[PDB]
Parts: structure tokens; C-alpha cells; sequence
């Protein structure tokens, strides 16, 4: 199973809506866990199940999609929202966990 | 000599939610939400609204002088107020029971 | 909004609504034969089949 | 709750190291546990992951039975050891943990996914 | 749920236009879709009935809304505003649990159409006709036009082509 | 939905009223109507347990309605009459949105066990009966009472009797 | 609903560990029991979606509770009640009925898949086996792990085997 | 298929309820439309799917029936209500419009 | 809206006549479009129907290729053409109207009946 | 509502007696109608059942024909006549109504179990 | 079909919550009736389809259990809830009617 970001990198400005997309190579049903890695650091899990926010997670993170094409929202970009984020294909059923090259975003 | 049964299939893009699955491709559906409206405040059954303009209920009621081209119209179907009116009582004070006044026009 | 010289059968603060379909989500506030106001984006129901073409 | 990591350092081509994750805050059995090592600059990339119970192992498609992991939840580690390293296994690894599922291993609800991370060691292999 | 819909009869067809269930038959004289109109008229009296019915249990609204309370009554203005959000999250829960409900319930009444029109043509053949497996029923004796008809119709006659068809298997 | 009941069974039996459904058997001593205990006492079971469950959930009133409000508290009597309004609205669609989606479950749960009798006749008889397709069986050995009473009640011993129905069929 | 589970499968399988559904296989190289990977993801899936999506629909509440009235606003407490646990009750509705209906639902969809699956190895199979009734089928041709393994990959290869398979039949 | 009335005519007092049985020859399910004529003009559609009201038409009207039997009911006779009564039965699947023989509603 | 008829007219038997039906406030692309007459004093039957393409047309029992229909939607219009006209086919034509089905041809939520119909065109057989 | 019984009394072994229950504020026709008996001190023992049109009965295992039971529906009466008594059958008789549900005899919503009992006749047998 | 009790007697308080439970041989779903007999008396029936309450009845009675574990519980013990309970299976179809030995509470 392949997981593909679109696009690679983005840039915007902060207040602004932003989307990132993960494609799949075949259908993962809701098997989508969304995380953000600042530099040098060690990534925080965003979203799992495609839809559900992590405890902790600003509401302003939105994730949305099923089968093979998924999406993540992020309105109302801020200071602390400029990272590198990674779409997951995760299934203990199956033991296949795969993760996306990664989406730079900039201002 | 072959017989088979089958299904239909057609070109549509309508998409369903189940309990078992999300964005399920269908081939006829219905749209039980209504999005759409015209637009501009329109009459019913025939009566004309009562459009109040700059001035509220309380102006409306008291017969504001700024406010006279409200008098001729005796009839409606419902009362058009301003978010934040402006001509209302000219000389300060209270006006007693005001919300009252305004459920017992609102009938 | 305007007054425009329409016959309508609802009516909400940002426009009137002419439609028999049993829900909205324009606004709560409502006069007139009204569908009820919901809150979801997206209610279709299917009349058919799985699409598998 | 931490995961702290340990053994990460520079080893020759060819050579072994063992790597262990510590837990405070929780208890190991309750938790799969995974490794991931990510290269400098480029993306994540899932290596091994471990079970509750340390009967079920999987490995990823570019470990051939160079890497073996074990867990021992008496001491609350994770242990993941190397062997016939190459220079392509140069990274810095990560120590995951992920939720048991209600139905098999497959979470129904709650948390699912990799709730928390370690911080890192850097293994280099050079000469 | 029945296993006749993505189970052995695996996708559509979109040469039939003429109604949701039907047969393709491919004989000397040529191959063709056709559509069961009993079949087809059955679902679409059952969905028609269903999404009424559906409607006609919500009352359309009659009223109106809108209230206003001064400072000192917060109390009332909390109670109101309690009073038609709850409503709201009611009707909204009714609706969206409703349209998933009797989505899952509509895809598995067509599936049941579908396998039962299976069987009936299954039980009309009987030995006369191999399953394949897909669909589909390969003839162990000649078939025309009025034979397809029949079979389609519901008036196979089995016993006029027993004996042929015993020969051929 | 299961197509036994309105399907391949076109009608039902007036004679039989000892349960819903049951066994019509003809042989050399005569024909008769059975009602099959089982399957009846299982499907009394499960409707019973379903219309109790059902009026359990309905919590009974044990309050009281009424009240008065002057011409200065006409808003305190819009929201109540919107409250006790909207309680009835909601409790009604509950109803009847229970009624009509029980009422369908229903009629297909009786389908499924008429589908599900038939079926373990038909596994119990084996090669030694012919499905003649309007729900009965023209078996291919001679059967008195004894073997009658033996595939009603689940015994059918298909090894006694493959010898004399091989030959005939 | 569907016959399968505690119906002509009569228990379940304790060794059985690695899925819902699975196979138990018997050959000269010895016994096993194997889950079709398949299917039980194909039931995960389902289930996830069904318990997510129903618990989405209702948004978790975010406001308090509490108010407090006087001797003389009597008739504000008891409308204040009269919403209150009128609320409730709906929900509590609202949550018991679901969880009933869906219940039973789940169970109807697992014994779907098993029947599903059942039919499926038969559709391979064909006259190549026997079916003994209790939920298996007897080979009339040798069968190696690899063919086993076919089997339940869904490979099978009916035409390698019909020769000798014609002959012990 | 066949479509009947019951009674053919039938004279009733202004402010009475008012009762049109139409009958099939076969089962139409709910396939049937209420329409109104009046001498010399063109008929007006009062109901459709034997019980929904066509927008404009009073309250007064109802429909009522499924299968083989239905019925219109008009409660409080008003003047404007003197016509000949038509019930169809409409499927556009099958391509089925049929006309009943008509009642007359006098004075 | 309204649809208005002409055409109409004395016809002796044996002999042709079209009527045509032009729609003012909607475009009748959308709208199956039926013939139906109303003898003078007797009740409503219905003659024909046409689609919202002109594809697939149905008539009456009694007309037995003697009539044709045809549909412009480009100038919003439909016709009839009828020949071989006799006695018996002396009444007034009305034009209707019905909203094209959600699935195939049926209406599952909506408008279903002939919701308007036109003005009468009288036609006439006689010598 | 009650339920009055009679002609309890002493009758030597081999004797015959007779029970009669009498009804008062209710029709018998819609009750079937149940014969129970408590040994003295000891527990509840069913003996006999009748259905509301006397077309079935039953009767428990330690009745080998030896009971029969009927019914009078008019006079709203309910009658057990005991035979070939011996030591074993002495004890308090009561009679009991059951209400006969829609579905067979089968109650699906409302009463269902013995509603109302008798006050009991002392049968008793010796020499 | 035999019906067994647990506890043969039991003595308790007044006040005290108490549970009387009845064991089946085989499963009879929800076809219990629990009777109450004080000494020299007919029995009153409590509870039928094994929980609900007979009309008239106290609400300190509580019936419930399924299949083959039944159980009565007395909440809020009260003089006059001194008796002998006993347990029955009732069934009209298949016309099976068997009582439990008893169960005596005493002080």
C-alpha cells in the first residue's frame, strides 16, 4: 500500500484556510491517522480514524475523507501550525502501517 | 444459448452515507436538505411584509416623526426590523414591558 | 434583504425558501409552511442501487 | 507518560546494536510498540512493531532478519537489536506506542493511533 | 447482505436503462438486455412508499420563532435558548439516524430483489441449464426467442425440452 | 425479503391452526395439517420479548399538565405551549417510525423462518426427495406416519431409505 | 436471520483465534484451523464504521446545568423541570432503542458473512465435494495443503480435479 | 386497467362532509391523482399519490387508500367546490393514464 | 405558466388536422408532455404521450396509427398530427403537462400529475 | 371479581367427588380455567387446565385418566369430577383464571398469569 | 421442565432488601409468574413475564432474570411481605404449567 501527499509542500499565511491531501494506492476504508512533526523534534498524533481529534488538538484541525482519497484542514493557520505533516495508513488487522513522504508548510 | 441476470449501472456521482460504509456511489438518490433561498424577502400568501425601515417597534408604535410612510399600511404577514434600529424613541426613557408589546404584535 | 414581489410560502431572514422538502438548514427562525431546521450539511437518501459500472 | 531511548550511537558497517525504549508513566503490556526510524531530512519510515504479550512480531520489507525486537514489561522496556548493518540504516529512531483493540488487535473506540512518541536516537553507521 | 450485489454477480451494467433488475441473453439470433418489469415495479412501488411515508411522519412546521427578553431576564432567555437548541439537536439526530438506517435497509432490499430473481429463474430451469456461477445460465438445449421470452415471462416450459436437455448433460 | 413467504410459497394454509407454521403431508393413510412447535414456539419467544422490550423503554407519565399564565406573561405561555408542542411531536414520530420499522422486521423475520424450515427439510431429505418448488417434496421412497413424524420432528434417517429411492429415481 | 450461525453451524470454534470467520481443515499432512482474512476485515470495517458513526451524531454537550427560583416562580421551576427531564427521557429513548435494533442488526450481519462465505466454497467446489450438513463438505479427490490453500484463497482449480472427482462420485 | 366511482352523482348541502370512492380493476398501489373540473374549463389537479395536496389547493381536500380502493373526502362544502371529480391512475413505469368515469357533486 | 392550443377545427371524416401546444414560463424539455380529449358532455380519456426527448411516444388504444406526435423544445412546442379521422373522434383536446420522473420515469418526492393543462381545442367530424 | 368453590368433603379411597367453581363479576368464556391443589403445609401443585370453549383440556402426570374436567360457560361454571381417588390426592383445590391471549392462547401485552385464585375446597380421603 | 429455589427459607428484617432466586432445568425465556401466599390463604399473583409488575401490586417488588436464573427481590422488607413465594413456569403453548417448592422469609 502507497500513500501519496498533494502537494508535496505549500506555503500560506496565517488566518488562512489550507488542505492537504492523501491518496491511497487501494482502499484503506478509515485506517487514516494524521500527525504534524516540527523540526527536530518527535511528531504528535493529530487525527486517527480519518475524522476523530486527539485529545489536546485544537479544534481548528479538521480531517475528512473515506477509501482512497483523504483530506486535512487546517483553518485558521497559526505561528504554532507551520510543520510537516504525515498521512498513516494503520491497521493492526492486516499489519500494515505505512507512512506518507510529507507536507512542508511555509510562510 | 446464455441467460444472465444482473444488475444497473449508469454515470451518476450521487454519493450516500450508510452505517457501514461512507461515500457510497449510488445510482438514484433524493436531497431531503433544502440550501437554497431566493434571496430577498418576498410575500406570503399574497399580504405584503411591513418593513419598518430605520425605525423599531417601539418608533413604529409610538408614531415616530421620522418615520410616517408606516401609518397608511394597516395589514401584513410579518413585521421586517432593522439588526440595530436607530429611530426609535426620540425623547430618552424607558419603555415599560417593551419585549411584551413586541410578542403580543408579533400575533 | 430587498422586498421583491414574490408569492412565497416561507419566509427566513436571508431569503425566502420555496421548496416541499422536509428540512433546511438556512436558518431556525422560519414563518410559514416551513420545512424543520437541521443542522446537518448533507441528508440523501438512496432510491437505488450500488454503482459498480 | 515518556518514552526515553537509549543505545543509539555509531556503529561500523556490518556491526550490531541494541537499542531500548524505557516507559514511565504507563504499563508496557497494555500497549503495542513500534519502531520507526526517520533519515535526516527525508520522511517517517515504520521498522518493526512488537506485541502485549511479545509472541507476535512484525518486520518491515528492508530488515531480512537483520533486526530482532523483544519487550519485557517486568522492567517497562522495549528492546530492538540490529545486526549486519548497513550504511543505508543510518537514522535517527523513534519509539512508538499504539493502543490494543477491542475486536482482535483493531481498536473500535478511542485513541488508535500512535498516541506517544520517544524523542530520538541518532544510530550512524560509517567508517 | 444477501451476496447477490458485489457477490457472485460482481458489477452493473449500464446497457440496460430500462430498469434497475433484469436479464442478458446471447442466442443464435443475437444477444440483448432486457429489464424485469415486475421486478423493477415492486422496488420502485417499495421505495416510492418508504420515502413517503418517511416524510409524512414530520408535520411541517407552521410557526414562527423569535424572542426577546430584557437584562433581568436572563433566567428565561437561558431556558429559551435550552429549549430550542435541545429541539434542534433532536430533529437533527432523528434525520441523519433515519437516512443511514434506511440507506443500509434500501441497498439490502435491492440486493434481496436481485438474488430472488436469481432463484425464480434458477427453479424455473432446474437440470435444463448449467450455473455458471457469475450470473449466469448457460442452456443444455437450443433456445430461441420465445423460449428466452418464457423464461423471462415465468412460463418456461420445463418438460418440453427435458428430453433434449437430458441428452446434452 | 427471504422470498418464502409471497414467494415461492404462494399462499397460506387455513386448515393448520395449531401454529404459524407447520408440515401438510399426504400419504397411502391419509393427508393432514401439523404445526411445527419448534419453530413457532421460538418466533412467540422473540415477538414477545420485541413488543415488551418496545413498551418498556416508554417510561409511563406520572406527572400532570396544566397551567395559566395572565396578559403580561404572554412569551412564559408561547414556551410552554412550544414545549409541551414539541414533546408531543417528537414522542408521536418516535411512535410511529417504531411501528412502521418493527412492523417490516417482523414480516421478514416471519419469511426468514419459513426459508429456514424449508431448508432443513431440504438438507434432512437429501437426494431422496423431489422439490417440486411450490414448497413440497415428492419423496421417492413410500413413507407411512412413522417417517412423516421423523422429518417433522428432525429425525429423518436418510441412510434406511437411499437403497429404494436410488432405484426409483 | 440468515440460518448460519446456531443454525447448520451449531457452535463456534474455540481454537479458532485469528478471525470471526475462518476454515478448519483436515488432510493427510494433518488438522488446522485457519481465519479468512478477508472477510473478518471486510466485518471490522463495517463495525468501526457503524459504532463511529453512530456515536458522531450526537455531539457531546458543552453547557452546565442549574437555575434557582423563588417561592413565587413556581410555575418557571416546574417548566424548568418539565424540559429537563423531559430531555432526558428522550435520550435515554433515544440511546436504549438504538443500541437494541442495532444489537440484533450485528448479530444478522456476522451471520450473513458466515452464510456468504459457506456459499462462497460451495460455488468453488461444485461436484468435486459432498456436503455433510454440518458446515463442511468431504472431498471425492485428495487435497494437499496446496489445495487447500486454494480453496480458501478462493483459487480453486475445478477443472484439475473433475476427472478424478468424476470417478469416486 | 379499469377505474370506478362510487356514487356516480351525488348531491350534498354546503358545510357537509363529502365522500368520492374510486375503485381499480387491479392493485395501483398508491398510483392515483384527484383531479377537478368544472363545465367548460380545464381540470385542476387536486391530489396525487392518493394522499399529497397539490400546492394552492384548501386544506379541505383529503385523500385517502392504497391498493385497489381510495377515496377523496371533502370536509366543509364550500361553493367553490360544485365540480366533476376525476380519479387517474398515473404510471409513468409501464406507461399506464387512466381516466375515471366522473362524479358530479350538486346542490 | 399557461400552455395554449390551436389547430383545432371542423374536419370531414377521412381527413387530417395538427394541434400544437405552446408553453409560456417553463421550458417543456423538462416535462413529459400528454394529449388527452373530453367528449362534450362525457369524461376525460387520454390519447398520447411524448417524452422529454421525443425517444419513446405511447397511444391510446383506439388510435391505431392514425395519430403522431412530435415535440420542439427549442421553440417550445409540441404537435399532433391525426388522419384517418372518423366520428367517434369529435372533442375537445387538452394539452397537459407532467414533471419527468426522479427515477426513470416515476416522481419519487415532488410533483407527479398532469399539473397544468391547457385551454381545449375543439375538433370536429362531420360532413 | 371472585371465584367461589364447592363440594370439597371426606371420601373413601376408590371414591368419586365433585369440584364446582362458580363465577361472579366476569365471563368465563374469555379465561382459561386452571385446577390447582396444595398438599397441607406442602407447595403448589398443578392438576388440571380447561380452554375457553371446552374443546381442550389437560391434565398433569399423576392423573391417569382419572380426572376429568368440563365447563358451562352459560351458568358460568367450571367442574372437576375426581375418580379412583387414593391417599396421595388430598389437599386444598383451588381454581385459577388465566386470561387467553390474541395470538393462540399465547398473551403478548397484558395479564398473563394466574389472575385470580379461589379461596380452595379440602378434598380428604381415609377410611 | 423443573423450577428449583434458592433459598428453601430465609429469615430477614424489616427494611431489609431481600432476593429470592428460581433456577430452570431448560430455558423458558421470559415465562415466569411469581406468586405471594400467606399462611391459609390463596395465592396473589406479583409478577408475570418475569418482570412486570401486576397492577395493584406494591412497587417495591422486582422481578428479573431470563432463560434459566430468575430473581424477586422484596426492596424495603415490610410486615405484611412475610409469606411463602413461589415461582412458575407458565406456558400455554406447548401447555406447560409448573410451580417451585417455595420460598418462606421469615423475621
Amino acid at each position: 500500500i502507497q500513500m501519496t501527499h498533494i502537494p508535496v509542500s505549500l506555503s500560506a499565511s496565517v488566518g488562512d484556510r489550507v488542505t492537504i491531501t492523501c491518496r491511497a494506492s487501494q482502499s484503506i476504508s478509515s485506517w487514516l491517522a494524521w500527525y504534524q512533526q516540527k523540526p527536530g523534534k518527535a511528531p504528535k498524533l493529530l487525527i486517527y480514524k480519518a475524522s476523530t481529534l486527539e485529545s489536546g488538538v485544537p479544534s481548528r484541525f479538521s480531517g475528512s475523507g473515506s477509501g482512497t482519497d483523504f483530506t486535512l484542514t487546517i483553518n485558521s493557520l497559526q505561528p504554532d501550525d507551520f510543520a510537516t505533516y504525515y498521512c498513516q495508513h494503520y491497521n493492526t488487522y492486516s499489519r500494515a502501517w505505512t507512512f506518507g513522504q510529507g507536507t512542508k508548510v511555509e510562510v | 444459448d446464455t441467460i444472465c441476470i444482473g444488475y444497473h449501472a449508469n454515470n451518476s456521482t450521487d454519493t450516500v452515507d450508510t452505517v457501514l460504509e461512507k461515500n457510497v456511489t449510488v445510482t438514484h438518490s433524493v436531497n431531503l436538505l433544502e440550501d437554497s433561498h431566493n434571496g430577498k424577502l418576498c410575500r406570503l400568501k399574497g399580504i405584503a411584509p411591513l418593513q419598518l425601515g430605520n425605525c423599531s417597534v417601539a418608533g413604529w408604535i409610538l408614531g415616530n416623526p421620522e418615520c410616517e410612510l408606516l401609518i397608511s399600511r394597516e395589514s401584513w404577514s410579518y413585521i421586517v426590523e432593522k439588526p440595530n434600529p436607530e429611530n426609535g424613541t426620540c425623547y430618552p426613557g424607558h419603555f415599560a414591558d417593551y419585549e411584551e408589546l413586541r410578542e403580543q404584535l408579533s400575533s | 434583504a430587498p422586498m421583491d414581489e414574490c408569492d412565497a410560502k416561507c419566509q427566513t431572514p436571508q431569503g425566502a425558501i420555496n421548496s416541499s422538502l422536509p428540512f433546511q438548514n438556512v436558518h431556525p427562525v422560519t414563518i410559514g409552511e416551513c420545512p424543520k431546521y437541521v443542522r446537518s450539511a448533507k441528508l440523501r437518501m438512496v432510491t437505488g442501487l450500488r454503482n459498480i459500472p | 507518560v515518556q518514552l526515553v531511548e537509549s543505545g543509539g550511537g555509531l556503529v561500523q558497517p556490518g556491526g550490531s546494536l541494541r537499542l531500548s525504549c524505557e516507559a514511565s508513566g504507563f504499563t508496557l503490556s497494555s500497549y503495542w510498540m513500534h519502531w520507526v526510524r526517520q533519515d535526516p531530512g527525508k520522511g517517517l519510515v515504520w521498522v518493526a512493531v512488537i506485541n502485549s504479550d511479545g509472541s507476535s512480531t512484525d518486520y518491515a520489507d528492508f530488515v531480512k532478519g537483520r533486526f530482532t525486537i523483544s519487550r519485557d514489561n517486568a522492567k517497562n522496556t522495549v528492546y530492538l537489536q540490529m545486526n549486519s548493518l548497513r550504511a543505508e540504516d543510518t537514522a535517527v529512531y523513534y519509539c512508538a506506542r499504539a493502543p490494543q483493540g477491542t475486536v482482535f488487535g483493531v481498536v473500535i473506540i478511542g485513541a488508535d493511533g500512535f498516541d506517544i512518541w520517544g524523542q530520538g536516537t541518532m544510530v550512524t553507521v560509517s567508517s | 447482505l444477501f451476496g447477490a450485489i458485489a457477490g457472485f454477480i460482481e458489477g452493473g451494467w449500464t446497457g440496460m436503462v430500462d430498469g434497475w433488475y433484469g436479464y442478458h441473453h446471447q442466442n443464435e439470433q443475437g444477444s440483448g438486455y432486457a429489464a424485469d418489469q415486475k421486478s423493477t415495479q415492486n422496488a420502485i412501488n417499495g421505495i416510492t412508499n418508504k420515502v413517503n411515508s418517511v416524510i409524512e411522519k414530520m408535520n411541517t412546521q407552521f410557526t414562527a420563532v423569535g424572542k426577546e427578553f430584557n437584562k433581568l431576564e436572563r433566567r428565561m432567555e437561558n431556558l429559551n435558548k435550552k429549549v430550542d437548541d435541545g429541539f434542534i439537536d433532536i430533529w437533527t439526530y432523528n434525520a441523519e439516524l433515519l437516512v443511514l438506517l434506511e440507506n443500509e435497509r434500501t441497498l439490502d432490499f435491492h440486493d434481496s430483489n436481485v438474488k430472488n430473481l436469481y432463484e425464480k429463474v434458477k427453479s424455473q430451469l432446474k437440470n435444463n441449464a448449467k450455473e455458471i456461477g457469475n450470473g449466469c445460465f448457460e442452456f443444455y438445449h437450443k433456445c430461441n426467442d420465445e423460449c428466452m421470452e418464457s423464461v423471462k415471462n415465468g412460463t418456461y416450459d420445463y418438460p418440453k425440452y427435458s428430453e433434449e436437455s437430458k441428452l446434452n448433460r
